[PDB]
């Protein structure tokens, strides 16, 4: 006879095995109405004309989450805004509780939902300045580093996380100054420091327009983003 | 001459999270770091930073990650750890979000003990006379408390969800002057429920 009534306590318990927290990942900047959890799998029926449970959200900071109690589904609520993982918003995860009240015995169980927000490559490299400049003496030896102006966030930065936000620098051929990519080199693409590759001649040529492109390091080559600047190099006598 | 190209991690958990159950035994492998190097350089792996070096260790030649001390979801539900990989010419690092998985590993703790109450012998049947409370920090069913008397009393009942104690049968001082009842607070974990006992003294007056 003891524990004959334990069926009364079943509603509000998980209708699945596995760990108590429900953990999902969703892309940053997902559209309003995006499904966060397809089915909470909680035993019992919320809503309808004869519910055995009541379901509601607790600790729903900034109301990112919306609950449909009948389907036990959780959705993103982002109308008039965006779920942004990047600075300045910095939303890396959303944690909410699905409170379940068992109507028959009045017990309350909290089912935690942890939503990990994944970074998208939605930002391009941005240069701090619109253009860059270097002055080099004509007698500068070949192999000398002549520009280091991308050091310490003075060059291109990228607000995404991981390789999405890491930059590589490369010199491109300049059809309006064809010898510039032959006279200068960026041998270490991660720094974008520029080194002299050919001997200079002030009596021949006094200015170079070096086209430098910064790209991020997204895993998918077709999702990489690029930005271009010009380094103007002037000789001094 | 080819300049050195630094290694890069390939694990997909860096793009999301790595879930590790709090009941994972110390010494257990939790994952294996994977990396590539365009020079085909042999790679050496490590853990980097304070909180990482605390909980994890890394086999340097294989990248196997293992638990150096226990996790505890009740203390820390998630944290960020930085791993390193090196081709002996440069070291690169990358951070991963660790989500700590819950299991039922606490019993409930009672509030406001000791429990004692004096009631007159003519307290009517149905009268609520006391409220017991206990909390439990585990997630979900493992954190939801049920109260009972062990064994049940023919003179008092306790509401299983609310902890309210009521008189259910007429009292008689000359027969019984005091009751020492055991209250059980249990969580509702399916596989490993945990519980705690408290005494409740009910003193009957004149
Ligand atoms: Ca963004
Ligand atoms: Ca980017
Ligand atoms: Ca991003
Ligand atoms: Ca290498
Ligand atoms: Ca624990
Ligand atoms: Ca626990
Ligand atoms: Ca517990
Ligand atoms: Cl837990
Ligand atoms: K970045």
């Amino acid at each position: 006879m003891q524990y004959d009534d334990d069926w009364q306590y079943e509603d509000c318990k998980l209708a699945r095995g596995g760990p108590p927290a429900t953990i999902v990942a969703i892309d940053e900047e997902s559209r309003n109405g995006t499904i966060l959890v397809d089915n909470m799998l909680i035993k019992g029926t919320a809503g309808g004309p004869d519910p055995t449970i009541e379901l509601s959200l607790k600790d729903n900071v900034d109301y990112w989450v919306l609950l449909d109690p009948v389907k036990q589904m959780l959705f993103l609520n982002s109308t008039g805004r965006v779920l942004d993982r990047d600075p300045p918003m910095n939303i890396h995860s959303i944690v909410v509780q699905v409170q379940c009240v068992n109507k028959k015995v009045g017990t309350v169980i909290y089912h935690e939902v942890r939503i990990v927000v994944r970074d998208r490559n939605d930002n391009s490299p941005t240069f701090k300045h619109e253009s860059y400049y270097a002055t080099v003496n004509e007698l500068t030896p070949v192999g000398t580093t002549i520009f280091t102006g991308f050091s310490g966030d003075n060059g291109a930065t990228d607000i995404d996380d991981g390789p999405n936000g890491q930059i590589e620098y490369v010199i491109q051929y300049n059809p309006e100054d064809p010898t510039s990519n032959d006279t200068f080199e960026i041998p270490l693409m991660l720094t974008g420091n520029v080194v002299l590759r050919k001997r200079l001649n002030y009596e021949d040529k006094t200015r170079y327009y070096v086209i430098i492109q910064a790209n991020d390091r997204a895993q998918n080559l077709n999702e990489r983003r690029t930005t271009t600047t010009t380094l103007t190099v002037d000789l001094e006598h | 001459m080819q300049v050195n190209r630094l290694p890069f991690f390939t694990n997909h958990f860096f793009d999301t999270y790595l879930l590790i159950s709090e009941d994972t035994p110390v010494g257990s492998s939790v994952t294996q770091l994977l990396a590539r190097d365009m020079d085909n350089d042999p790679l050496v792996f490590g853990v980097s930073g304070e909180e990482a070096s605390r909980f994890f260790a890394v086999e340097p030649d294989t990248g196997v990650v293992w638990l150096r001390q226990p996790l505890d979801r009740e203390t820390k539900s998630e944290f960020t750890v930085e791993f390193s990989v090196s081709d002996h010419q440069g070291v690169i690092t990358r951070k991963v979000n660790i989500q700590v998985g819950g299991v039922n590993d606490n019993a409930p703790t009672f509030h406001n003990q000791p429990y004692s109450v004096r009631i007159p012998e003519n307290t009517p049947v149905g009268t609520p006379i006391f409220i017991v409370n206990a909390t439990d920090p585990d997630l979900g069913a493992g954190g939801s408390v049920l109260y009972s008397f062990q064994p049940p009393s023919p003179f008092f009942a306790i509401d299983s969800a609310r902890g309210i104690v009521t008189v259910i049968q007429e009292l008689d001082y000359e027969v019984t002057q005091a009751y020492q009842l055991t209250v059980n607070a249990t969580d509702q974990d399916k596989t490993r429920p945990l519980s705690t006992l408290a005494n409740l003294a009910i003193i009957i007056t004149d």
